[PDB]
């Protein structure tokens, strides 16, 4: 709403690397606790059975 | 590919706005150049 | 006006409580710079300050 | 209201210097396209010069360039003129005509010549 495209492509250029360096560090973080959760899964697949 | 020559004359402070991402009267009422622009701009005195 | 100020002892007048039409001061043809940081000055008009 | 009147009718033998001036009364001085012109008797009109006062610069035309001084008083919200090097066909009636101003005032947005002087 306050600067037209050409400026407006380099800021928003900055907040799309802040941003998706973001999502990207929750998704390695989801990968890793979830593949904590499986080993855990699989102990308690194993305890069942 | 093909190459486009566009000419005009214009004011000795305002060559500076025949540029990508420039603003003022000729920049936005005139000659709108893209921001990107692939190309060189050139310009010449031609007082005499 | 007709009495600026010298630069080491710049004036400063506080605008508050109005409308501003950016219009006519943008369409004016009798400025040589108007040259904006932080907004474009095409879409001045359409902001609150 | 806005009206512009002059000095009375100078005679000067060939070869000398005149001085005309052009008071100006009611409105917004300075912001006026005061402009000279003349007329042969007998002939049409022929423009020699104009100023616009607030811009302090004179333009003259080619046939009267170098030979024609125009200036505008400000502070009395007056135009002068100074023209010097008169021959025989120089003599005719010169008039002060003004334009109103509209818009930036930096760029040419003018009305017609409504308002004239009374002849010199």
């Amino acid at each position: 709403s306050r600067l037209d495209p050409p400026e407006a492509e380099v800021q928003i250029d900055r907040l799309i690397t802040g941003r998706l360096q973001s999502l990207q560090t929750y998704v390695t973080q989801q990968l890793i606790r979830a593949a904590e959760i499986r080993a855990s899964a699989n102990l308690a697949a194993t305890k069942m059975s | 590919t093909n190459v486009y020559a566009d000419s005009f004359v214009i004011r000795g402070d305002e060559v500076r706005q025949i540029a990508p991402g420039q603003t003022g009267k000729i920049a936005d009422y005139n000659y709108k150049l893209p921001d990107d622009f692939t190309g060189c701009v050139i310009a010449w005195n031609s007082n005499n | 006006a007709t009495r600026f100020a010298s630069v080491y002892a710049w004036n400063r007048k506080r605008i508050s409580n109005c409308v501003a039409d950016y219009s006519v001061l943008y369409n004016s043809a009798s400025f040589s710079t108007f040259k904006c940081y932080g907004v474009s000055p095409t879409k001045l008009n359409d902001l609150c300050f | 209201q806005v009206q512009l009147v002059q000095s009375g009718a100078e005679v000067k033998k060939p070869g000398s210097s005149v001085k005309v001036s052009c008071k100006a009364s009611g409105g917004t001085f300075s912001s006026y396209a005061i402009s000279w012109v003349r007329q042969a008797p007998g002939q049409g009109l022929e423009w020699m010069g104009g100023i616009i006062p607030i811009f302090g610069t004179a333009n003259y035309a080619q046939k009267f360039q170098g030979r024609v001084t125009i200036t505008a008083d400000e502070s009395t919200s007056t135009a002068y003129m100074e023209l010097s090097s008169l021959r025989s066909e120089d003599t005719a009636v010169y008039y002060c005509a003004r334009r109103e101003a509209y818009g930036p005032r930096d760029y040419y947005y003018y009305y017609g010549m409504d308002v004239w002087g009374q002849g010199t």
